[PDB]
């Protein structure tokens, strides 16, 4: 059975690495599309989209919007678009790395 | 919020903060001397006022065998080029600045 | 090697190593663009050969409860300013350069 | 018993900080002064002396040059001085920390 998708974002967290987590779920499953500022967010090797290993039993995903040591000028709200057939889930998030005089 | 990530993601053995310091006057050069910063420096043209990178630990390890090792989180440094006053003259020397926070072990 | 010290001194769980890197000529910048580096720069009348110091790892890390962690050793980066290149736009900007190496801790299981 | 200095410095070595391992014995104890390339070496935050615990019945005692990050300006001859009554005892050793440009 297909159905829509889902979306939700959580608030940025520092680990090794920056880290904005989703979820998302959805079937077919959702293709992920990051904007910054309401513009499409280009990723590169130092910001990008990671997903864990899938969980045996379930549709639903979780990751990462992954951010290498971003600055001040990655201070923003973060858009994370999952779309399929049925349309388009969206959720965003301030985040903030760095202040910046 | 529970999510997956704080148990599988990817975490630091020691936890760090990056900040901008543009208030910076005194630093230790290469020869180790304490030197003067000038706030401004200018490229054939206008000023840039002088902004420096810098990352510390943030306030043992964490994933330390605590059977065999001791350990502690520690400020590490980085040479970096800045307008400086020498002690007497106007010169572009290599100033130390914190730059990461790194774990240090020790025996048992 | 049969000083005390090899036994009692304290160890990096992250080995690097550092060197005068000059022969730089790409970098990315601040904004994760692929930039230009020059190799002087000019600093009031004072022709400069453009050099930085890094730091990278000396290619699981040191002192890790490897019971219950993997881990591995990774060289992390500094901004510094530098002379840079975007189109004929010769500037004093902010590039991503190797400044240490540490540790990462991911659980297993 | 007493019995004059004696002193011996190991080849450098990179741990967390840079060392250049000694062991000095002498009766009574030595005190001790560092020479870069022949000239008096000011310990500071830095480059300072730093003695192991002392073991278990002998007056030897071992430890290091401690160089913290170290460039190749100090690249050069170290030399340790051991004084006490009897005289003074002293070793010599180079050390590279880094190529210069």
């Amino acid at each position: 059975v297909s159905f829509p998708a889902s979306v939700q974002l959580h608030t940025a967290v520092e680990m090794h690495h920056w880290c904005i987590p989703f979820s998302v779920d959805g079937q077919p499953a959702p293709s992920l599309r990051w904007l910054f500022n309401g513009s499409v967010l280009n990723e590169t090797s130092f910001i990008f989209t990671e997903f864990l290993e899938p969980a045996a039993n379930e549709t639903v995903r979780h990751g990462c919007l992954r951010l290498n040591q971003p600055t001040h000028v990655n201070n923003g709200n973060y858009t994370l678009l999952a779309a399929n057939p049925f349309g388009q889930a969206s959720a965003s998030i301030m985040a903030a790395f760095m202040d910046n005089p | 919020s529970s999510h997956p990530i704080f148990h599988r993601g990817e975490f630091s053995v020691c936890d760090s903060v990056s900040v901008w310091v543009g208030d910076k006057t005194t630093a230790t050069d290469i020869k180790g001397k304490e030197v003067m910063v000038l706030g401004e420096v200018n490229i054939n043209n206008s000023v840039f006022k002088q902004y420096f990178f810098e990352t510390k630990c943030r306030d043992g390890c964490r994933g330390i065998d605590s059977k065999h090792w001791n350990s502690y989180c520690t400020t590490t440094h980085t040479f970096v080029k800045a307008l400086t006053m020498d002690g007497k003259q106007a010169a572009w020397r290599f100033i130390r600045i914190d730059t990461a926070c790194v774990c240090v072990l020790s025996r048992k």
